């Protein structure tokens, strides 16, 4: 579309192709582009997680305050995501409104993980490298970016042994044994 | 394990971090509680403040032993690893055995050739909760550290009227039940800590019969320790001195284990401050 | 080959230039009057020129001060009272309680002034032509246009007070 | 580029590093032929590998030991234990794996430290 | 006139009768009762030392949208 | 510390007491030396240096 | 395969559609390729907006709005499960259809 | 000459009794600073609210075991008689004894 001149935008004020109320501002794809989701409808399954979050919240504050059937849930709920590691402190019991976000779920996915971890220089870099076999999470070999770390299950995300980047790393320090397999 | 424990003492950190502003916004909505309930207006910054006034429906739910000993205050009774510096004499030895059978769930370990970071890697392999070293000068025991594990606070304190029980005692044993815990005089933040570091030593709920009694008293910041043995006679109780008895005096706590020396200062001993004479901070 | 990490093609928000706020993406330091001293206004003297602000004119009624005669007497000498039309215009907008300021504007001794800009605001006009020129004094009574003025060196001030016009910031007048 | 191997060996302080290359059977430690490692009285323990093995193992190659740290004993364990490391992995990466197991059940067989790390790590009670 | 909830029982009496459809504790209060409410006693708490502006601000809404709503209510 | 005294009865008398630095750096007489005689130790908040000279006031 | 196709009004460009995700649109008169998109999905329908510049897909849940080199502009959460996609050229709405029973009729112009 | 530290606190007779007299007084009143051990009719409207959140409650924890539990996460749900009713419905059997012990009956 050209631009329009001065008579025309006034009988045009609504038009736009490419950003429509319904868009949310590109709210999804922003964080798409940040943390590098590759299937489309992620944010959304995420959104809706976030959704039954900020709905039990809602209910458990309209709930009286000296509750304890209140209390001991929001507590619970404090706890159970913070120990998946979407909440980043347990203080605030306003935190499961205001800090529940998608950008927070995803934060948790394997790429960004290995990012935090100094593993991978870009998380498209770890996306590459996780989808090129590299990255194990235990025993277990792990392909998929969208996998989700918890707390206690990042100690275990490491390179695979006989990886040429487990390698690269071993012969710059100096310290390549190849009896190990390196 | 070497990442688990690193990934921990992040987080502590980071909690140890965030309280200050935990505490501002603790102190913003105890304004709002004695609003509410006294009817009493607002101040201008909390009346304007429409966020904290929305947090407010959600946070109006929110309500003590310290952040290092929370986990496991009565849950599950400490191991005690009591040791000594590198070359003990003979008179080490014997104070060591002493504060071992002072303390209820203690073992003595041989120093030997033992590297402090091994041994501290070894004790929170091992699963001991505590860690006290012992030095001397001339037979003399001058210095008493305790360290919590896995990344608690570390406390050093000064040994002075250093007396045993090899010494009084020409005869009997120590009874080594449960003993009754008597802390006196601390009444600030410093001896709150200090209470709660030398009370989490000891078995969680002894008996009420229990005829051993350890006494820590707060003495112008010089803390005596007493171990007596009571009687109930109907005209009163009868105390008997049945073990060692010490000065201690805390110069160093540090937030985090023996081996680090990058460890952050909770509290050190000034000496040359101009007014340093007339404080007592225990 | 395929490559690595396929995503699929949407909208960045950021860098795409034709949404609108992407779309929308020498020094001059002025030199100080040579008809200036340090704070002193060399180059002004008689016959004076003398831009009216309409509350002048309203105060002038209100306390029965003539305008070219009390300027007169004020400062002692001969002066050319210039009105814009921006402040004719706004004694025009200020309805059918104030024709006699109107018609005592109009009185041929007051000098006419034209104004080329939009709207019809005498303090930015005013203060406009002050911070071009040094040749002005400006009368007011608004408290404003007075800080203005005052923080604008060089530049004489002329209001009602009392009995007369009194004037501010003229060395010359004794 | 010839095929060649790294393999570390350690015991308290000490640490050796061993290459094992293709080569014609240079066995040097230290820039000095392993027949000099002192002392003389320990000196089979740096021998043992070679011998376990057969020399005809080492017929086809050159390894190059480099010992820092520790102190005789110590650096005569971290000497013989990279070594045997180093024939297990240059026999898995150029020759046959049926020779690599075999020169580990050996190897084993005789004494594992030569294979695993001895840390003598504190147990409390 | 000096105690407390008898006057916030008087002033929150309409929001209860609406909502509840008595329940007028805060120990016993539920719901969109309870939200309303905790606003009600915090927007009469912040007016005092508030500024108006700050204070009481309207949602935003279109002019056609909220010139109906207000025609309606008058109505 | 040397100089300041003549003896370790001297030394034992005084010790305990505070004395400074002609740069300003606070310390502690803390014991008598052994050899030679009129020496001590003291304990300062900083490292002082062999240009320093160690003062302490009575009256 | 297989395909469904739809043509511009002016004829000029042509926009195909299979059933596993295959959406091309091309000046099938040059023999240039204007969009190209694998979207490994279900897909059903698609038409071309006012111009060749803008079209509609109908995959497998939601209907999709690409520009003319076939980046996401829109998806529809509003439109659910639509097979059959239409647009009005002088009143600017794009009619929906599908699995629901419910026809929708969106502004593409204001959204 | 001004002294930087307060000295060493001396234990004599009167320092020892004043100790040895606090700690009988506590004896006495029996008050031990001691470690104790840690453990381990609403309204219809209110239990509807109750009822409603645990429902919630229940279906959110069972997404968030989704997304991080290491298997399959399954969806969250003594009277007398023969054990051989307690199986399932198949021609076998392999237990015959009644459900309740002697002691329970
Ligand atoms: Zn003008």
């Amino acid at each position: 579309v050209r631009k329009l001149k001065h008579h025309e935008q006034k009988l045009l004020k609504k038009v736009d192709f490419l950003e429509w109320k319904q868009d949310q501002g590109h709210r999804d794809t922003q964080v798409m582009r940040t943390y590098h989701i590759q299937n489309r409808e992620d944010y959304h399954k995420y959104n809706r997680i976030c959704g039954d979050i900020r709905r039990l919240a809602n209910k458990l504050s309209l709930l009286p305050p000296t509750d304890p059937f209140r209390r001991k849930h929001e507590q619970l709920l404090l706890d159970k995501l913070y120990a998946m590691g979407v909440l980043t402190t347990k203080s605030k019991i306003s935190d499961l409104e205001n800090k529940v976000t998608v950008s927070a779920i995803c934060r948790r996915r394997l790429p960004v993980i290995m990012h935090r971890l100094k593993m991978a220089e870009t998380i498209q870099d770890a996306v590459k490298f996780i989808e090129q076999g590299h990255v194990r999470v235990g025993p277990n070999l792990i392909n998929d970016p969208a996998y989700l770390v918890t707390r206690n299950m990042e100690d275990y995300v490491t390179w695979v042994d006989n990886s040429k980047i487990k390698k690269t790393l071993l012969r710059y320090r100096n310290q390549i044994d190849d009896f190990d397999f390196s | 394990m070497l990442r688990r424990q690193a990934r921990e003492r992040r987080e502590y950190l980071y909690r140890k971090a965030q309280e200050l502003q935990d505490s501002q916004l603790q102190q913003k909505r105890q304004i709002i509680k004695q609003a509410l309930a006294q009817g009493k207006p607002l101040p201008k910054e909390l009346a304007e403040d429409e966020s904290l006034q929305k947090d407010f429906r959600y946070d109006q739910s929110l309500k003590q032993v310290d952040d290092e000993y929370a986990a496991t205050s009565g849950i599950m009774d400490p191991r005690i690893i009591v040791t000594t510096s590198r070359d003990p004499s003979t008179r080490l030895s014997q104070f060591a055995k002493e504060i071992k059978l002072l303390f209820p769930n203690a073992v003595r370990l041989n120093r030997g050739n033992y590297v402090m970071p091994n041994l501290v890697d070894a004790c929170k392999k091992s699963g001991t909760t505590d860690l006290v070293v012992l030095h001397e000068h001339r037979g003399v025991p001058t210095s008493l550290t305790i360290s919590h594990f896995p990344h608690g606070p570390t406390a050093q304190f000064s040994l002075h009227n250093v007396v045993m029980r090899h010494d009084i005692i020409n005869a009997g044993n120590q009874s080594e039940v449960n003993p009754h815990l008597i802390f006196d005089n601390f009444t600030t933040a410093l001896g709150k800590r200090v209470v709660c570091i030398l009370k989490h030593l000891f078995n969680a709920g002894p008996k009420k019969d229990s005829e051993r009694v350890i006494t820590f008293a707060n003495r112008g910041d010089f803390i005596s320790v007493r171990q007596h043995v009571y009687v109930r006679t109907r005209e009163g109780v009868e105390i008997a001195e049945v073990g060692p008895r010490f000065e201690m005096r805390l110069f160093e706590l540090r937030l985090g284990t023996l081996e680090n020396k990058d460890a952050d200062v909770e509290w050190q001993l000034r000496r040359f401050i101009r007014t340093a004479n007339k404080k007592d901070y225990l | 080959t395929r490559k690595f990490g396929l995503v699929k093609r949407t909208l960045n928000t950021k860098k795409d230039q034709r949404l609108k706020k992407n779309q929308e993406n020498t020094r001059n330091i002025p030199q100080v009057s040579s008809a200036l001293f340090f704070q002193y206004n060399q180059a002004i003297k008689p016959p004076y020129q003398v831009l009216i602000d309409t509350n002048f004119i309203n105060f002038s009624i209100q306390k029965k001060v003539d305008i070219v005669r009390g300027m007169m007497d004020c400062l002692l000498a001969k002066c050319n009272p210039l009105i814009t039309d921006c402040v004719m215009a706004e004694l025009e907008k200020l309805g059918p309680k104030y024709r006699i300021a109107l018609k005592l504007a109009r009185d041929p001794r007051i000098k006419r002034l034209s104004c080329s800009h939009k709207g019809t605001y005498a303090d930015d006009c005013l203060v406009h032509r002050v911070l071009q020129h040094k040749c002005y004094i400006v009368a007011t009574n608004d408290a404003g246009l007075k800080q203005r003025i005052r923080k604008i060196p060089g530049i004489p001030l002329m209001s009602v007070g009392g009995h007369a016009y009194v004037i501010e910031k003229l060395p010359d007048v004794f | 580029a010839v095929p060649s191997v790294q393999t570390f060996g350690k015991k308290k302080s000490a640490t050796a590093v061993a290459h094992v290359k293709a080569g014609k059977g240079l066995i040097k430690v230290n820039g000095s032929p392993i027949t000099l490692v002192e002392p003389e009285i320990l000196r089979f323990k740096v021998y043992e590998p070679l011998l376990l093995v057969g020399l005809d193992k080492f017929s086809n190659i050159d390894i190059r030991v480099r010992v820092t740290g520790g102190g005789h004993v110590s650096q005569v364990y971290a000497i013989r234990q990279a070594i045997a490391k180093g024939l297990v992995a240059y026999h898995q990466k150029y020759v046959d794996e049926q020779s690599k197991n075999e020169l580990k059940k050996a190897f084993t067989s005789y004494d594992r430290t030569l294979l695993i790390a001895d840390s003598r790590r504190p147990e409390p009670k | 006139q000096n105690d407390l909830e008898l006057q916030q029982f008087l002033r929150e009496s309409h929001l209860l009768s609406a909502f509840n459809n008595i329940v007028y504790q805060d120990d016993q209060v539920i719901g969109k009762a309870r939200s309303r409410t905790l606003e009600m006693r915090l927007n009469r708490l912040s007016r005092v030392n508030g500024h108006q502006d700050k204070i009481n601000k309207l949602e935003k809404v279109p002019m056609h949208i909220r010139r109906g709503m207000i025609d309606k209510h008058v109505k | 510390i040397k100089d300041m005294f003549s003896s370790a009865m001297e030394v034992a008398r005084f010790e305990g007491a505070q004395i400074k630095t002609v740069s300003g750096i606070r310390g502690e007489i803390k014991r008598a030396l052994s050899k030679p005689e009129g020496h001590y130790r003291a304990a300062f908040e900083d490292k002082i240096l062999m240009s320093d000279i160690v003062i302490l006031r009575s009256w | 395969g297989p395909y469904h196709i739809k043509y511009a009004k002016n004829g000029t460009h042509l926009l195909i559609t299979g059933r596993k995700g295959h959406v091309a649109s091309m000046d099938w008169r040059k023999g240039q390729l204007r969009a190209e998109l694998f979207l490994n999905e279900t897909c059903h329908s698609a038409t071309y907006l006012q111009n060749e510049q803008y079209f509609a897909v109908a995959q497998k849940k939601y209907t999709f709005i690409y520009d003319h080199e076939g980046t996401e502009l829109h998806r529809l959460k509003q439109h659910i499960e639509a097979r059959h996609l239409d647009f009005l050229p002088y009143h600017y709405l794009l009619v929906t259809a599908g699995e629901t029973g419910w026809l929708k009729y969106h502004d593409v112009s204001t959204g | 000459f001004d002294r930087t530290a307060k000295p060493v606190p001396v234990i004599t007779s009167e320092v020892t009794e004043s100790l040895e007299d606090m700690i009988r007084r506590r004896i006495q009143d029996s008050n031990f600073d001691d470690l104790q051990r840690r453990t381990l009719a609403l309204s219809e409207e209110l239990q509807k609210a109750h009822s409603e959140i645990s429902e919630l409650y229940a279906n959110l924890v069972y997404k968030l075991d989704v997304l991080s539990s290491v298997h399959f996460v399954p969806k969250p749900a003594r009277v007398e008689t023969p054990t051989i009713s307690m199986e399932d419905a198949q021609p076998l059997y392999m237990s015959n004894a009644s459900s309740l012990a002697p002691q329970e009956i």
